[PDB]
């Protein structure tokens, strides 16, 4: 059973261990009550420019919205992140992916809205 | 320096899930409420099984942990039912637990689904939501020809703290504030959002003007009950559970001060 | 291995105490209530009624560590007033709020299942 | 290798849609009219039926051990 | 003490004593499988 110190990977390097696991009720959630399944640090993104776990979390976003397989093949002028966050903004989300979250703890917004979607992660 | 004087305004009731709103109250209140929604409210879930024997493709460990997700009906029974801690009895008795028996055999050529109405229970109280009297049954495992499952369950009484099989929730949708008013949220560019379901703004008007005088009220709700609990049944053993923790907390806050 | 059984979060290990009150020295009139076995969920709102008492001049709740399951309540009132009085009036004003949501709950569901 | 019982993430039941969902879309539904017929709203459980792949199917072309 | 088997191949439950070559009796198969304990395993569903 995945627990504190479990190596997980998402398919763009962004690797790391678990530092804890939170229950339902502690995690962040949007207004309608999604809590995620991981949360991962904004810092591991910059240095790293790994755009492609962005763009795939978007995308992971419109494909579950919509009821499809996202393509996500290298070299493709038909999918840009134009196109996807315009598909995005007609399921009724921001269209760059963000959400008000609210914090587990004390129910409060969160001040920053935050990146929010499917991504497809690894178990090492 | 005293309680507050909540209202309540339920705007949806079905079966399957329990639209309300609460009004006059703390945010610490509403969120309180919204976490034993999830948390602390007991329910009745397989957590004990005996495997007799499994032929099947999935090893024991996965029939069990598939078995205690199933949800099982808890209306009534949950609050007779004990904790088998505080239950004076061995490992079972009917007082604390509920005896369900699985017993399949794949004898035919297709594939036989192993299903929730395979979970056969001595209390017909507490059966599995699906086997209840459309949706169809969960699925605990397909046998092929020649593959066999005969275990033995019991359920107990738990809350979603311990394990989420013990969650009687399929999503707590919960908001305060739909246009930003207050300003907890701080959008960029407001322009870019959508409206909540909740907004009472003009299609111009991306989010209300700033309240510097506002606080929280009237948070809305939609508790989503998985099955095992109406949603009704839900709020009001969330509600009755938050009570009976602060009556203990100030049993127990008395002894203290007391013993001082 | 080191998987804590997952009740050690709500039940209390015998010997020890649900609640205990010590002296807070660095001002006058203050608290601190290390609660063990409850979470965000009682800090947070016996905090935020006991922030509604005029008498109340800190209160504030702290989980130490997630990992641990205890809550430390820290509560400064008045000189005239007392932080356990203030805690057992916090307690009284919820449990009545909460009776009282509930009765109207109850009404709200009758209502909405009549008509 | 099964459909899951709940939704990892909020946990509503999705076991019993696995068939359902499989018979919508012989049906030539759209898998994501299927989705909807289903009552899957939320994209997390859209995602529990439409990202599972039914391995269970593959492991029943074994014979089992015993006849 | 019987310690009866499974033929992987024939899947025929057959007894076989120590110190004797594995083999099925019905069609000669040389891997066998022990048949699962009658001990009684308790599992937490969780
Ligand atoms: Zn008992
Ligand atoms: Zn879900
Ligand atoms: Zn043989």
């Amino acid at each position: 059973i995945p627990q504190i110190g479990d190596k997980f990977a998402s398919r763009h390097g962004q690797k790391g261990t678990c530092g804890i696991q939170y229950r339902q009720e502690d995690m962040p959630f949007t207004c309608e009550g999604i809590t995620p399944d991981i949360i991962i640090n904004p810092h591991a993104i910059p240095s790293r420019m790994t755009i492609g776990h962005l763009i795939e979390c978007l995308q992971g976003k419109v494909s579950a919205n919509k009821g499809e397989i996202g393509d996500a093949t290298p070299f493709n002028d038909a999918v840009n992140v134009q196109k996807i966050s315009n598909l995005l903004s007609d399921y009724g989300y921001h269209l760059r992916g963000n959400e008000v979250l609210y914090n587990g703890f004390t129910g409060r917004k969160i001040t920053s809205q935050i990146f929010i979607g499917p991504t497809y992660y690894q178990r090492l | 320096p005293y309680a507050n004087q909540p209202t309540v305004r339920i705007t949806e009731l079905t079966d399957e899930n329990v639209k309300f709103i609460i009004e006059n109250t703390d945010l610490a209140v509403a969120n309180s409420i919204r976490r034993v929604f999830i948390a602390e409210v007991p329910i009745i879930a397989i957590d004990w099984v005996q495997i007799d024997a499994n032929s099947s493709v999935l090893h024991d460990e996965f029939i069990a942990h598939r078995l205690g997700l199933i949800p099982l009906t808890s209306d009534d029974i949950v609050d007779k039912l004990q904790y088998s801690r505080d239950c004076t009895c061995e490992e079972f008795c009917p007082e604390c637990s509920v005896e369900f028996t699985l017993d399949v055999r794949c004898n035919e050529d297709q594939t036989r689904h192993v299903t929730s109405r395979d979970l056969i229970s001595n209390s017909p109280r507490v059966i599995p939501v699906t086997s209840r009297n459309e949706q169809d049954d969960i699925l605990i495992v397909k046998l092929r020809k020649g593959q066999e499952l005969r275990l033995r369950a019991y359920a107990k009484k738990g809350f979603g703290k311990e394990h989420a099989k013990w969650n009687p929730t399929a999503g707590v949708a919960f908001e305060y504030d739909p246009d930003n008013a207050l300003r907890h949220t701080v959008y960029p560019k407001p322009e870019e959002w959508p409206k909540s379901e909740y907004s009472e703004l003009d299609e111009d008007e991306s989010q209300a003007p700033y309240d510097p005088n506002g606080k929280p009220e009237r948070f809305y709700y939609n508790v989503e009950s998985c099955g095992s609990l109406r949603p009704e049944t839900i709020v009001l053993s969330a509600l009755s559970g938050l009570k009976k923790k602060l009556s203990d907390l100030q049993t127990q806050l008395s002894h203290e001060i007391q013993s001082d | 291995m080191n998987a804590p059984p997952a009740f050690e979060s709500f039940l209390l290990f015998e010997g020890e105490k649900k609640i205990t009150i010590n002296k807070d020295t660095k001002v006058p009139n203050a608290c601190l209530f290390t609660i063990n076995k409850e979470d965000h969920t009682l800090g947070n709102i016996i905090k935020s009624q006991l922030l509604k008492d005029p008498q109340v001049l800190f209160a504030g709740y702290k989980v130490p560590h997630p990992l641990e399951h205890k809550i430390i309540i820290r509560v400064q009132t008045t000189p005239d007033y007392s932080p356990q009085e203030a805690f057992t009036n916090a307690i009284t004003d919820l449990i009545s709020e909460l009776s009282l949501l509930e009765e109207r709950f109850r009404v709200a569901i009758k209502d909405k299942q009549e008509g | 290798m099964i459909i899951p019982v709940r939704c990892f993430t909020c946990g509503k039941i999705v076991g019993n849609k696995w068939e359902a969902y499989l018979g919508l879309l012989q049906a030539e539904y759209t898998e994501g009219d299927a989705l909807d017929a289903l009552g899957l709203k939320r994209y997390c459980c859209r995602r529990m039926l439409l990202a599972h792949v039914d391995l269970i199917e593959k492991l029943l072309n074994y014979a089992p051990l015993e006849k | 003490q019987p310690m009866i088997y499974i033929c992987g191949e024939c899947h025929t439950e057959n007894e076989i004593k120590s110190r004797d070559p594995i083999r099925c009796r019905e069609c000669g198969y040389r891997i066998m499988y022990k048949k699962r304990t009658k001990r009684l395993v308790v599992f937490d569903a969780r």
